[PDB]
């Protein structure tokens, strides 16, 4: 029992020993043979286009030896081309593309397949001549024309939009044919992001283009040498106001953002006229803070009287506002910490309290910060405000803020009998204000955490934890389930059995008779910290098999989630962790850009309680900006594939194919 | 001066621009140049044939590094001076050392470097073969730890001399090239180096990484030798080799764990395992449980035959290495069983259990003798180096503890009228204790199996990572605990208990024993905050005793439990790479435990023409490394090749010899 | 120039102290190539520190300056020439290696040759220590330390005897030390073991040879911060310790005068704030520092040296998740405080707080709160603080939703956090932990190498010649400049990479 071998497909014909001479003499350079060989072909004793073992006609066999003058005596004998120019374009050489203009899958174009091989002057060369590329339709689009072509090949459907973007996405093909670079940049990969979401099947080629055109926008930026044209660039309107790093934030350009010159840029702007405050010691640093911090009101009324002079400048620097929000709030939250010690004056016990001192403050703070809140929804979209997690926090706590004061001012109307607190009922609107101020003191002091992107130290970090939150809340849905299922199971053995629940000095086994407090149980074994005692799980007149079930179900949800769960959750944060430490500092860098852009416009100056030629000239500018960076970006990229890309088998292959070219020169010379 | 003036600090005396053109004539290849530079050097002119570049580079050394042979015999022959450029030819791998050889300051090399060091530093078995066919001799290195004249003298007059001479010697020695070539047992050099090495490693706390690696490369070399074999003839040769399996037990003895864990030498073990067993391995695991339990249940009339009739048949079952494994688990089995049994009162004086503790004892003497017999036998630096030697050491000790107590109560003397060191009462809990370590002396037994094996032996490894972090929360928690007794011990009351062993918790921090206690407990939550509370109404003292304690509980549970799983992660991302390999090593071990015939009893019944032979192996022996180190050369000649890349000097040779070509035919039209 | 053109100043310095810091310009053009290297990687470091922007350049180019004077040590072949290097001064002092220590050159100071040589001038006149045996070497560690106090006055009577040259070694100083350190804390846990005494004199048996001892302390710690000034002395974080336990020992001290001469009854009718209860807890606290100082140690000992640099370097990021759960801290209190501090009572109890064995009013205060929350990590508070006495089921069950949310926020999500932090820490910094474990064994070697400060604690209380030292030294670089610069064409010839 032996298998035999046998070629099952037919590939190579050797047919006369002609066609192999001529094989054996094309990937030779042996010039004069070919030519005689060539003359026997106009004879007509052999087939131009003869197929070897690896499928490669002679043209095929010429062009991967990169040669030009026997690529010219075969045209000139009138040889099949037959789509030699894309094999002619994949190598990647100007001659054999320029002497041809004189498998692979049938969707692509010299232009497509040029722009994919991304090379530039054989794209520019090929840009001499009038070319069109297919508009590829929007990623919503779902017309007759996209309900056709994918019904007969939505193979060929999805591969000719991948290689149309993909030819869209290369950099020479941006440079050649847009107006503005950066821009196109952009907009493509936000069209290719989005794309990647829509696209399942095909999202890494899609994801790969998104990186590579926000990569090429990065080192496009990358080549500005004064701040000058630094200014130009970063000031643009497609039709001061930055509106160009604004597209780049919202288009999330975050290593456009992360630039070093972008970076440098945003700290001249940031810091304003206090330029001395990066040279200065640490000391005079935070000696600056303080003082800019203890006099905020003073600055904030001396801009409020007179905005035109030299106080008024002080504030509209972005840090020292910065500087003045944060102590805003800061004793904003002084206050809600003094209202605590202020209410101890026996009015723990009316049912409508008379509004303090405080009560007053912490209104107008808010009716302040609400008013905020309103010009940030007026000035920049609704989706954007609901994107970042500080904005929908401070909505939430400022919603209770507003049913607080609601609830109390109507117990104040109401409710104005004097008695004692333990008399009350459980609903008391006085209660349920107090219990929405204590959520939204809660809020207002975690509204501090978004403080931390403009530190160096703590930036990073922060920007970490809320990076990986999704993996908690993704682990969360999972434990919610398991959690549902043993509370479910304990519920249905536990219903046939002054304090009641956990929340007792001894918690009886009431906590399992219902699903709420079956929840609170199990919700409370999570810590393995023993808040929730064994003896719960002991039925009270002694049934031994039902309390030992219980038992038992209670020691698996306990080995499920404390044992596996919590460490199967540490494991998947390593790995969060290890795969969002290598680019933290670009996310934190565009965090902090963010919330800089948030301070660098005028229209929200003050702090919450106290609250054509020219258009022609500049297109001109920044086109010729445009251009300087075009060429220094081409100039550096062509020295990078010139100086890092390591040399491959067929540069060995084409120094031996002219060995031996000038070896059969030699000799037929000699 | 707000500019910096550059200026060349360490001058030299340059080149004439006739000597730096005779350079540039040495670096391209114009002979025709160089050779009348060279006519005209012999009458008295400006270039002479000993000059000195500003960079080191005589005209010898450049046209070594261009590799143009023509070039070298041409300095040669006009008799330019030989410094260092064999070394220079050496180094750079260069088939002119044999011109080099044959004829007749700054250097880059260190003094104490000699060609035979060099060549066997850049592994090239060509330049190693011709130096050695030539004559030459590598000093002898002393001994890892001694004190004669000569060495402290060297260290005296220079110590970085003295260490660098003596790790470029083992860094020539430990080459595979030279091992294969002059050495009779490469084997056995391979691990008399790598075990020279990794003493010198320890010893030399400096340049520890250098013999480290040297060690790796012995080890490394031997089992690429090992590699090589074809035959299962040849892998018998060479591990049965005495000067059995010899040299599987000297490899393991050098810690191998390469030459071991390899898939011929595996393989042999698995048919010395199984022996006598055609397929086993290729069955159904459901029968193979039933027939391991049909063997376990089967084991004392085994022990039996083995004990009456060792050539019968069933006498000869017992011999086989797995079975008499299965056999040893079985026994070992039985005897947990019989203490679980002994688990499962108003007499001073303990008598056995008619039944139950009674036949416990001949387990008990067994494991003793057996420990004995083993220490006896091999020597105990090898009892202290196995970590379950020292557990079962100590289970038998608390055994003979256990015997002599019981013993004693019996020939001397209701239970809760007894004094606290009664000794029935330490009796018991030293059998308790025993009976905690002879049942922690299973995980031995996963070595066995492939799926427990290697992460058994995985956390057996981090142990002494884990007595490393022990020690430091051990420093801490004195220290907290010597503070918190410091602070506590004014307000100790004298209650039936005294501690936080009982339902109202008090006294913890009034002993310092207490305070050691009541901190260890409060990792897991065991301690109570009413702890820190006094019967007086100093609040002060509460709140700073409760302090001490929130920073202990902080500093051991937040920082120091979560650097410790950080540092069991690094551990075992660090030995999972390398799992199988130990997991494999110690699962020889064990299979060479059984391979003996000495000891085939198990524990409850274990008390109960030279010359010419000589030759012959020695030749069979030779001819098989003959024949293993022709095929490590070719192999590794043909991975040097390959592997390799290309470097800027492969490159800078082929500028040099298309330019040589191109003024060759320039000088011939 | 930065208000005309920022970005082109910027690149400007950037160009320039890239062609400063290269390698081939410094072994060329200086006069001083280490210190040249030094001082140059020390400026890219402040301006990496000062320009945020460019950050990793001025970073590369401070390592590769680091590198480039750790490959010039490399070219050293012989002890002469290593002798000649670090023991040189600008103006057997080992002046040139406490220059690159002051300069935070590991690399440098954890290269081999120099940590052979500092190692022959630790163990001075020990022939074969190196080599010895180990329980050999702890029963001669441990004959050596119980000698300390005979070795000492052999140093004060007579420093010519070799009895008294024999503590003049820095291996048998640093010994004596740790055994002095050893009595110390033996004599701090014998405080403990075996009053009604308002105004207590300290006993004879322990109190009082622990005075002088503190003395000794405070004069070693006041003459090693005169000896080498401020910054170095607040930069290491142990001489911070060492100056709280001190200011404690010395507060103490002060209160026991003060109780003796003043406030002159039973314990427990005593006042809380009475100054010999304060004295107590300080002495308490002071003890647990000078117990937990016993850590520096561990950086002598090969095996137990790099951990403790590794945790060292974890205690950075432990602080700095410690503000992020300190900021949750204080919201969850503040919101705990504002619900429950209307349910505040007395009721004739002995007990107020959560420190005993009925809990009760845990949120009525915000120092209570905090006390309560912090308590919830480890576990120690009980459920049923969060009930009021009142039938107000909604504020209890707020309470309740707040002190599961901060207990989640805390136990589930920001200790795994931490736990996965520190894992990625602890991977990052074990790459260099024997770079930094050596350089600061080194710091520790030559704290023992100088002639002052030799006793422990209870026995503490020209032209021609320069010239010829620079002429030695130039040879000296010119020979490792040209083996340096001739290793850069072999290394960068032989480049793997084919472009
Ligand atoms: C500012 C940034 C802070 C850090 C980032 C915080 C992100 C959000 C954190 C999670 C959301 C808030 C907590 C939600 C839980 C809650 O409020 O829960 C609070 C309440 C407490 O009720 P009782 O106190 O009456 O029992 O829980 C219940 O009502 C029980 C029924 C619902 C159970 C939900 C449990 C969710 C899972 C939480 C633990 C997951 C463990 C996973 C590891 C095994
Ligand atoms: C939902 C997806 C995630 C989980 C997927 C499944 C994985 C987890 C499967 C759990 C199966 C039940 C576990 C056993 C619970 C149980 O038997 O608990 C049941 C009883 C408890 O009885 P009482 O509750 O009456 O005391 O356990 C015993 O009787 C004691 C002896 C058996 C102990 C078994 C322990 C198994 C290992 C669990 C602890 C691991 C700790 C490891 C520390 C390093
Ligand atoms: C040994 C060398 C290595 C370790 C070096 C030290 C590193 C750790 C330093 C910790 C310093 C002590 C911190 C305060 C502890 C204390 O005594 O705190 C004790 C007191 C409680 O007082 P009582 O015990 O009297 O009630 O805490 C408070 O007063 C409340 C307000 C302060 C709370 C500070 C909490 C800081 C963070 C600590 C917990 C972090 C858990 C994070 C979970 C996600
Ligand atoms: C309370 C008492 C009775 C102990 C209860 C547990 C034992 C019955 C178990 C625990 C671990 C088991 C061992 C785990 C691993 C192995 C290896 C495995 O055998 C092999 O893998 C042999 C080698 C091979 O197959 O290549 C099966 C037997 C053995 C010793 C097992 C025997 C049965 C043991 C001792
Ligand atoms: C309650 C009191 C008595 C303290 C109890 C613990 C001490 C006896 C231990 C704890 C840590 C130990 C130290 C840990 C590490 C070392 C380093 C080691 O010495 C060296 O490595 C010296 C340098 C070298 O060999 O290169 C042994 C001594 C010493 C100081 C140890 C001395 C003994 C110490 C102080
Ligand atoms: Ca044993
Ligand atoms: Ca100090
Ligand atoms: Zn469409
Ligand atoms: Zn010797």
């Amino acid at each position: 029992e032996v298998m035999a071998l046998k070629d099952v497909r037919e590939v190579k014909e050797e047919n006369t020993l002609n066609e192999k001479l001529f094989l054996l003499a094309c990937d030779k350079g042996d010039y004069y043979m070919v030519k005689k060989i060539l003359e026997e072909n106009s004879s007509g004793d052999l087939n131009i286009n003869c197929v070897d073992v690896l499928g490669r006609n002679a043209v095929t066999i010429t062009i991967e030896n990169e040669n030009l003058d026997i690529l010219q005596l075969l045209l000139d004998y009138g040889c099949q081309s037959a789509d030699a120019l894309l094999v002619a374009i994949d190598s990647e050489v100007v001659g054999a593309v320029d002497i041809l203009l004189n498998s692979t899958t049938m969707d692509v174009a010299p232009v497509i397949l040029a722009a994919h091989r991304n090379n530039y002057e054989i794209l520019t060369m090929l840009l001499k001549q009038d070319v069109s590329l297919p508009k590829p339709h929007a990623v919503g689009c779902e017309c007759t024309l996209c309900s056709a072509k994918n019904k007969k090949d939505s193979l060929r459907h999805s591969r000719f939009r991948l290689d149309i973007y993909r030819c869209l996405a290369s950099p020479a093909l941006i440079m050649l044919t847009e107006e503005d670079p950066i821009l196109r940049a952009f907009e493509l990969s936000a069209d290719l992001k989005e794309l990647s979401l829509v696209e399942v099947e095909f999202r890494n080629d899609y994801e790969e283009l998104a990186r590579q055109c926000k990569m090429f926008a990065k080192d496009l930026l990358a080549q500005a040498r004064n701040s000058r044209e630094l200014e130009v660039i970063l000031n643009h309107t497609s039709s001061m106001n930055l509106s160009r790093l604004k597209l780049a934030i919202k288009y999330n350009q975050k290593e456009f953002v992360s630039q070093s010159n972008c970076q440098q840029f945003l700290n001249t702007v940031w810091f304003g006229q206090m330029s001395g405050y990066r040279r200065k010691p640490t000391c005079k640093k935070i000696m600056t803070v303080l003082t800019v911090g203890i006099f905020w009101p003073v600055l904030s009324l001396c801009y409020l009287i007179a905005p035109k002079s030299q106080f008024g400048r002080i504030i509209h620097t972005p840090f020292m506002k910065f500087i003045i929000h944060g102590a805003s709030y800061f004793t904003f939250l002084l206050l809600l910490n003094l209202y605590s010690l202020v209410y101890n004056e026996d009015k723990k016990n009316t049912m409508g309290p008379a509004l303090e001192r405080i009560d007053y403050l912490l209104i107008l703070w808010i009716i302040g910060m609400i008013w905020s809140d309103i010009k940030r929804l007026w000035y920049e979209g609704l989706e954007d405000f609901l994107e970042e997690s500080r904005n929908q926090l401070s909505f939430v706590m400022n919603s209770l803020y507003l049913a607080t004061f609601a609830l109390k001012v109507v117990a104040h109307n109401k409710f104005h009998d004097f008695a004692d607190r333990k008399d009350w009922d459980a609903f008391h609107p006085t209660l349920v204000a107090e219990g929405l101020f204590a959520f939204a003191n809660v809020l207002s002091y975690l509204r501090l955490f978004f403080m931390y992107t403009t530190s160096s130290i703590l930036g990073p970090l922060q920007i970490s934890m809320g990076q990986m939150l999704q993996d908690f809340g993704k682990f969360l849905g999972m434990f919610l389930l398991v959690l549902f299922s043993f509370t479910i199971g304990l519920t249905q053995l536990y219903d046939k059995g002054d304090c009641v629940g956990i929340f007792c000095e001894q918690q009886s086994n009431d906590t399992f008779h219902s699903f709420i407090g079956t929840c609170f149980a199990l919700f409370w074994y999570i810590f393995s910290l023993a808040h929730v005692a064994i003896f719960v799980t002991r039925f009270s007149y002694g049934e031994e098999l039902q309390s030992f079930v219980g038992a038992v179900i209670v020691g698996t949800y306990n080995v499920v989630v404390v044992i596996v769960l919590t460490k199967l959750l540490v494991a998947m944060l390593h790995k969060s962790f290890q795969l969002i430490a290598n680019h933290e500092d670009k996310e934190w860098k565009f965090a902090r850009a963010k919330l800089w852009l948030s301070y660098f416009d005028d229209k929200c100056t003050l702090p919450p309680p106290f609250n054509r030629n020219l258009k022609q000239k500049r297109d001109e500018n920044y086109q010729k900006v445009m251009c300087c960076l075009v060429h220094r970006y081409l100039t550096s990229m062509r020295q990078k594939m010139q100086s890092t890309d390591q040399a491959t088998v067929e540069n060995l292959n084409e120094l031996r194919q002219d060995l031996s070219k000038f070896r059969n020169e030699i000799r037929d010379l000699l | 001066r707000d500019r910096i003036p550059l200026r060349i600090v360490r001058a030299e005396s340059e080149l004439s621009p006739s000597e730096k053109a005779y350079l540039n004539a040495v670096e391209k290849g114009d002979y025709a140049s160089v050779k009348k530079s060279l006519e005209e050097a012999e009458i008295y002119f400006k270039i002479n044939i000993n000059c000195i570049d500003p960079l080191g580079r005589t005209a010898l050394l450049i046209a070594i590094e261009n590799e143009n042979l023509e070039l070298i015999e041409l300095l040669l022959s006009f008799n330019v001076y030989v410094g260092d450029a064999l070394l220079h030819a050496i180094r750079k791998e260069v088939v002119g050392a044999v011109e080099l050889l044959l004829n007749h300051q700054f250097s880059e090399f260190t003094p104490d470097i000699t060609p035979i060091i060099l060549a066997a530093h850049t592994n090239n078995y060509e330049i190693i073969k011709l130096l050695v066919q030539k004559g030459v001799s590598v000093p002898r290195p002393h001994e890892v730890r001694c004190n004669c004249v000569e060495c402290v003298s060297s260290s005296d007059v220079d110590s970085l001399r003295h260490s660098r001479s003596r790790l470029n010697i083992y860094k020539a020695l430990a080459s595979p090239s030279l091992i294969a070539l002059s050495s009779e047992d490469p084997f056995l050099t391979a691990f008399q180096l790598s075990w020279e090495l990794q003493e010198l490693s320890k010893v030399e706390n400096e340049f520890k990484s250098e013999y480290e690696e040297l060690s790796r490369q012995c080890k490394q070399f031997a089992k690429d030798l090992l590699d090589q074999t074809r035959s299962s003839r040849e892998l018998e040769i060479i591990l049965n080799y005495r000067d059995d399996l010899a040299r599987l037990k000297l490899a393991i003895k050098y810690r191998q764990k390469e030459f071991v864990a390899q898939p011929n030498c595996q393989q042999l073990l698995a048919s010395r395992w199984y022996d006598e067993f055609p397929g086993w391995r290729r069955r159904h695991w459901a029968v193979k449980m039933v027939t391991c339990f049909i063997i376990g249940l089967l084991f004392p009339v085994f022990s039996v035959c083995y004990l009456i009739a060792p050539k019968s048949p069933l006498g000869l079952f017992i011999r086989k290495p797995f079975i008499k494994f299965i056999c040893h688990t079985a026994s070992y089995l039985t005897f947990l069983f019989l203490l679980l049994l002994a688990s499962q009162d108003l007499n001073r004086q303990g008598p056995p259990p008619t039944i139950v503790e009674w036949m416990i004892l001949p387990w008990v003497l067994g494991f003793i003798w057996g420990e004995i017999k083993q220490m006896w036998d091999g020597g105990l630096q090898d009892y202290i180096h196995d970590w379950w030697n020292l557990m079962d050491f100590v289970m038998n000790s608390l055994y003979l503890a256990t015997i002599s107590l019981k013993i004693v109560a019996f020939v001397k003397y209701p239970r809760e009228s007894w004094d606290m060191w009664h000794p029935t009462l330490v009796a018991e809990a030293l059998f308790a204790i025993a009976n905690i370590f002879s049942s922690l002396r299973l995980i031995s037994l996963f070595t066995a199996n492939s799926h427990l094996g290697p992460l058994q032996i995985s956390l057996g490894r981090m142990l002494l990572d884990i007595l490393k972090f022990l020690f430091i929360y051990c420093l801490v928690l004195l220290a907290f605990a010597n503070g918190l007794n410091q602070l506590y011990f004014y307000y100790e009351e004298t209650l039936t208990c005294k501690g936080i062993r009982c339902e109202k918790q008090n006294n913890a921090f009034s002993t310092l024993f207490e305070t050691l206690q009541s901190l260890f407990w409060s990792i897991f939550g065991l301690i109570n905050l009413y702890v820190t509370n006094v019967k007086a109404q100093h609040e002060f003292t509460e709140f700073v005793g409760a302090t001490m304690f929130g920073t202990y509980n902080v500093i051991s549970l937040v920082v120091l439990l979560n650097m410790l799983i950080a540092m069991m992660n690094n551990s075992y991302q660090l030995i999972a790479d390398h799992a199988d390999i130990e997991w494999k090593f110690a699962r020889t071990k064990l299979w060479m435990s059984y391979f003996e015939e000495g000891g085939t009893l198990p524990t409850p019944f274990n008390v109960i023409r030279r010359a010419a032979d000589n030759l012959r192996r020695h030749h069979q022996y030779q001819e098989v490394m003959r024949n293993l180190v022709k095929r490590y050369v070719a192999a590794m000649i043909r991975d040097a090749k390959t592997e390799e890349g290309l470097t800027e000097e492969n490159f800078k040779e082929l500028k040099q010899d298309i330019s040589s070509f191109r003024f060759e035919v320039l000088g011939l039209l | 120039s930065s208000d005309v053109d920022s970005l082109r100043h910027s690149r400007s310095r950037l160009n320039i102290y890239k062609a400063l810091a290269s390698p081939s310009l410094i072994a060329l053009s200086s006069e001083d190539p280490f210190l040249t290297a030094f001082q140059l990687s020390w400026e890219l470091q402040e301006l990496s520190k000062v320009e945020n922007e460019f950050k990793s350049e001025y970073e590369e180019l401070s390592r590769q300056c680091k590198q480039f004077a750790k490959d010039l040590l490399d070219q050293t072949r012989s002890s002469r020439e290593l002798e000649i290097i670090l023991n040189y001064r600008d103006d057997n002092d080992l002046a040139r290696l406490k220059l690159a220590i002051k300069y935070r050159q590991k690399e440098f100071v954890a290269q081999p040759n120099c940590q052979q040589l500092l190692a022959s001038r630790w163990y001075d006149e020990f022939p074969g220590w190196r080599r010895r045996h180990w329980a050999v070497k702890m029963v001669t560690c441990f004959i050596i330390g119980l000698l300390f106090p005979v070795f000492s006055v052999c140093y004060l009577i007579a420093p010519k005897s070799p009895l008294g040259l024999f503590i003049r070694k820095p291996f048998i100083k640093f010994i004596c030390h740790t055994a002095s350190y050893l009595t110390f804390l033996f004599l701090l846990l014998l405080a403990s073991q075996h009053d009604l005494n308002r105004q207590g004199p300290p006993p004879t048996i322990v109190e009082w040879m622990i005075l002088p001892w503190v003395l000794g302390f405070i004069w070693g710690e006041i003459k090693q911060m005169w000896d080498g000034g401020l910054q170095d002395y607040i930069h290491d974080w142990w001489n911070l310790m060492d100056f709280v336990m001190n200011s404690l020992y010395l507060a103490t001290i002060s209160l026991k005068i003060v109780a003796f001469v003043k406030y002159s009854n039973p314990r427990e009718s005593w006042d809380m704030w009475h100054p010999t209860l304060v004295a107590e807890a300080l002495f308490a606290i002071a003890n647990i520092f000078s117990s937990l100082r016993l850590i520096s140690l561990f950086t002598a000992n090969s095996h137990l040296g790099p951990l403790q640099i590794s945790l060292g370097r974890m205690l950075l990021d432990i602080l700095k998740f410690l503000f992020i759960y300190c900021l949750v801290l204080l919201a969850f209190a503040n919101g705990l405080n504002q619900l429950y501090f209307y349910y505040e009572e007395t009721k004739g109890l002995t007990c107020k707080g959560i420190r005993c064995e009925k809990q009760n009013n845990a949120f009525s205060t915000l120092f209570e709160t905090l006390q309560s929350l912090f308590w919830s990590i480890f576990g120690l508070i009980n459920l049923y603080v969060t009930n009021v006495k009142a039938q107000h089921e909604f504020t209890e069950f707020v309470g309740a939703t707040m002190f599961g949310t901060y207990n989640v926020i805390s136990l589930v999500v920001l200790l795994n956090m931490l736990i996965a932090m520190m894992n990625n820490s602890y991977q990052l910094i074990a790459d260099h932990a024997d770079i930094e474990w050596k350089f600061a064994r080194t710091k520790l070697w030559m704290s023992y190498f100088e002639e002052g400060g030799t006793l422990p604690t209870p026995f503490n209380v020209r032209a021609a010649d320069n010239l010829r030292r620079h002429h030695q030294y130039q040879e000296v670089m010119r020979n490792l400049v040209k083996r340096y610069v001739a290793a850069m064409i072999r290394d960068a010839k032989t480049e793997e990479g084919l472009t």
